[PDB]
């Protein structure tokens, strides 16, 4: 388990959740959102050594493999295992609309 | 749901004059939720003003909007030629977005007489079922003409498809194409045929007719 | 600068469904909500609905609350407006435009348009008929295209020569379900043995070419 | 859609499915399987430029983002999307057992 | 030099669930199959079952099918055997060894073992007592540790200054649910009353270390 | 569901001698499906042979296996001191895995009479509840022994909690420790007590005894 509760609380060198703030206007040009002005949809990065939160048997077997054949270029990558929504507030004309965007924020990570 | 009603339906003015279009909303709009677009024949709408009085990029200075609540007005101070077209107002204060029935701003020019020309069905069409009788109106103004054919001196019944061209660019008049499309049926039945056309020219309705003959 | 390129015109059978598309020049597709507005022959504009990119949430005008569908594909960097249960009334020009910023704003960038014609027709036309009239001074010669379909038709004269006097009319739909227009051309009586009354009519859809001559 | 049917028929440079044979003993040290002697578990490799098989909205945002700020080092990764099973044959004492290991082979890939 | 380290020994009440573990020190875990063998006190070896890594396919033994749950874990490189609804017979040393390769092989790498005690009793004891004689040369006396729990009990003499003749015996379980073992040592009658003989007893579970001597 | 049988149950010999420990399986096990283990007091069994005659890495050449079907035999050629422990044969040709009943390999030596001793129910023990009486054989061989107590010529082997110790290392003898746990209910009402024994290394049996007295 490599989530906010652990990744943030430490200084992990390998696969972990990394904080990142994205401003709707400034970083996506989305001039349609009203609030927030942005959000913390993080990302993942860092090496995936043998047996590090392997996603599937595959992610495991490829793990052991790349461990012995470093120059074969098949090291499982670090990708979001958990994503959470992000309530937003945008206006449709002159009416408040409070919807919930899905798979917007990375809450934890794995080596797939 | 929210209806915009522009006026006047048609605004004919001379190049240089000040054009003043209006738009009235069934409900109040804020100070920044109305818009103005111009549409040139055969083209996508061009954005002119948003909110109100807020000129869209690249739009000339002569285009100024204004208003709030329910009454908004678009004003073209010095009318250039590439300004005579169709103008719609759009509101976006309450879904759904809604436009106006439009406004036609066209060139006002000296009245002109319509060069009428009757046409007899072709031999290549008459030896067949149908018979298309054409009647022209070359160049006139303000295209405010009403037409009615005469089947052996008699008013017509739902048999008149007549399209009209756009105000020409070299001369600024209109051309009409009134067509009485009737087959050989009632054609070889009567003999008198005319293209009466009453136009604003002081009670002088002309009517070029023809008997059924060739050259 | 942002460019919008909609698909080409389309002819459809009632009851079927058409899927028009808008091409966005990448650097602005992900940051612009897109609306779709159609325009019927000689009628006003109708906002159909719209959609926000990436998040893929679209809203439609109640009028089409159940048969229109606007979606986006960032990969293809295009947005599709699929309208089903096609009616004859659906025949019109479907424009696609990007809003200034909000879901419901003014629109500054549009497409060329897309003529979607709904007809119970087969590509059949055009029937070119030469017609002439008759102390006259001046008269006109009317070359009359009659029945044809669909409606994307060009009519140049003399392989593209006689340009003045010409009055290529607006094709009206006939109860037969097909269009008809006319290329009348006023000319000085001083033109008789002129030898060039060519009336070129390019019906684009069907492989058709026509050139008539008016007399008498 | 980056599947075998596509990544294998074109010499792709970006994210795509790469072929890989894993011999059970020589590579994994599993002296416990009878048949097969190995299998084609594949892997995924290669850059994830904006607009390239986005698993989620986040992957899209993180793609559209990392493009304008490669410096942040948050480019989404290439990871298996659809995985097929691999049946095997192993003996318990002398009874033969044919079971199907799940999530063992990669068929399609996405950028997450 | 590949190692397997199990968890500390545990004592639990009947009808409960114990969770013993095994540590494959480092790297050779997947390439290996882990079986579980348990030895009842003074008894033989029972084959609990086995499990295969990465894939997690366990093949238990009929005798335990339904209560034992051997599962490995690579994120921690450790496998955990789990037996619930424990009878008194379940009490024994649980070994965790790796097989030579096949699912059912001759394991060559064993763990240290884990003493699982299943019984109705509490952490208590012990009741230490001395053992006196009262004649002829070279007589022997001893010590005694009674009614204790659990089994772990080391008994030395004079802080370990005595080993020759010392005979620490095998505990026993009476109908009292508590353990009790005897301890003796032979010594010369000439060194009676001259040198001191202490019974340094130890009990790891409950903090307890008793002493005692001899005279008669 | 597949039982093995090693023999003898106990094999006693002197270093240098050849030990031949056999195991006969219920059903056949072909070959290369039967292992041989060793187990010294307080240790995890160590592998010697698997299948048969194929000895685990790092195992003295004296250790060799052999056999097939239902008759495998472990053979230790020149027995070493560190080679006296318990041995089991394990089969893995058919789940569940099963083991032999084991085989003790104790070192042989001259006979030894048990130095029988007795203890009185300690005072501190006679205090809380009631005490138990402790008997004690010191060094004998070959552990062949039975020990019945005595209460005025009476006892019912209903408190015969005797336990033997592991063969010594310095010498090679056993030591038994029979306990006689009773209560004041039957203790305070009898006088004569004795640890009647009988080890078959004695030309005659013996019985240390005592009447509850003091220092």
């Amino acid at each position: 388990a490599l989530d906010t509760n652990y990744c943030f609380r430490n200084l992990e060198e390998n696969c972990c959740v990394r904080p990142l703030y994205i401003d709707f206007r400034q970083d996506l040009g989305w001039k349609w959102v009203h609030e927030p002005k942005g959000y913390y949809a993080n990302f993942c990065s860092g090496p995936c050594p043998y047996l590090r939160s392997a996603d599937t048997t595959h992610s495991t077997v490829l793990g052991l493999y790349n461990t012995l054949n470093p120059e074969a270029s098949a090291s499982p990558c670090c990708v979001p295992q958990d994503l959470e929504p992000l309530t937003i507030l945008y206006y449709v004309g002159r009416t408040p609309k409070v919807e919930q965007l899905s798979n917007m924020v990375v809450k934890s990570c794995k080596c797939s | 749901e929210t209806v915009l009603t522009q006026s006047p339906g048609t605004l004919s003015l001379s190049p240089g004059e000040r054009a003043t279009l209006s738009c009235r909303a069934s409900q109040s709009l804020g100070s920044s939720y109305l818009a103005w677009y111009q549409q040139k024949p055969g083209q996508a709408p061009r954005l002119l003003i948003y909110g109100a009085s807020s000129r869209a990029p690249g739009i000339p200075d002569r285009f100024s909007g204004s208003g709030s609540g329910t009454d908004f007005t678009l004003t073209i101070s010095r009318l250039e030629p590439e300004d005579f077209a169709v103008y719609y107002c759009q509101q976006y204060a309450d879904s759904p977005i809604t436009f106006g029935q439009g406004t036609r701003l066209e060139i006002k020019r000296t009245v002109a007489a319509p060069s009428v020309f009757i046409f007899p069905p072709s031999d290549e069409q008459l030896k067949s079922g149908t018979a298309s009788v054409v009647c022209l109106l070359n160049n006139f103004y303000p295209r405010e003409a009403k037409v009615q054919w005469k089947v052996d001196n008699a008013l017509q019944s739902g048999n008149s498809q007549e399209s009209v061209t756009e105000q020409d660019s070299k001369d600024s008049t209109y051309s009409l194409s009134s067509t009485l499309t009737l087959s050989k049926a009632d054609y070889e039945k009567h003999k008198v045929y005319a293209c009466e056309v009453t136009h604003q020219g002081l009670s002088s309705p002309v009517t070029k007719s023809f008997n059924r003959g060739e050259c | 600068q942002v460019q919008l390129v909609q698909s080409g015109a389309e002819v459809k059978k009632p009851g079927s469904s058409v899927k028009v598309s808008c091409k966005a020049s990448g650097y602005t597709f992900s940051s612009n909500v897109i609306s779709w507005v159609r325009q019927a022959p000689g009628q006003g504009l109708e906002w159909m609905g719209g959609v926000i990119p990436i998040v893929d949430i679209a809203n439609y005008a109640q009028r089409f609350k159940g048969r229109v569908t606007i979606t986006a594909d960032e990969s293809t960097s295009t947005t599709y407006m699929e309208l089903s249960s096609l009616r004859s009334e659906d025949t019109a020009v479907y424009y696609c435009a990007s809003t200034l910023g909000l879901v419901l704003d003014a629109m500054d960038y549009w497409g060329q348009g897309t003529l979607v014609t709904v007809s119970s027709a087969s590509t059949k036309g055009p029937s070119v008929f030469p017609l002439a009239p008759c102390s006259e001074s001046t008269a006109a010669l009317g070359c009359l295209v009659k029945d044809y379909f669909p409606e994307p038709v060009t009519v140049s004269w003399n392989s593209g020569a006689l340009t003045s006097g010409v009055h290529t009319f607006p094709a009206v739909l006939q109860s037969s379900g097909l269009y008809s227009l006319s290329s009348v051309v006023t000319v000085p009586s001083s033109s008789l043995g002129t030898k060039t009354y060519t009336c070129n009519v390019d019906h684009k859809p069907s492989n058709t070419k026509v050139d008539k001559r008016v007399e008498s």
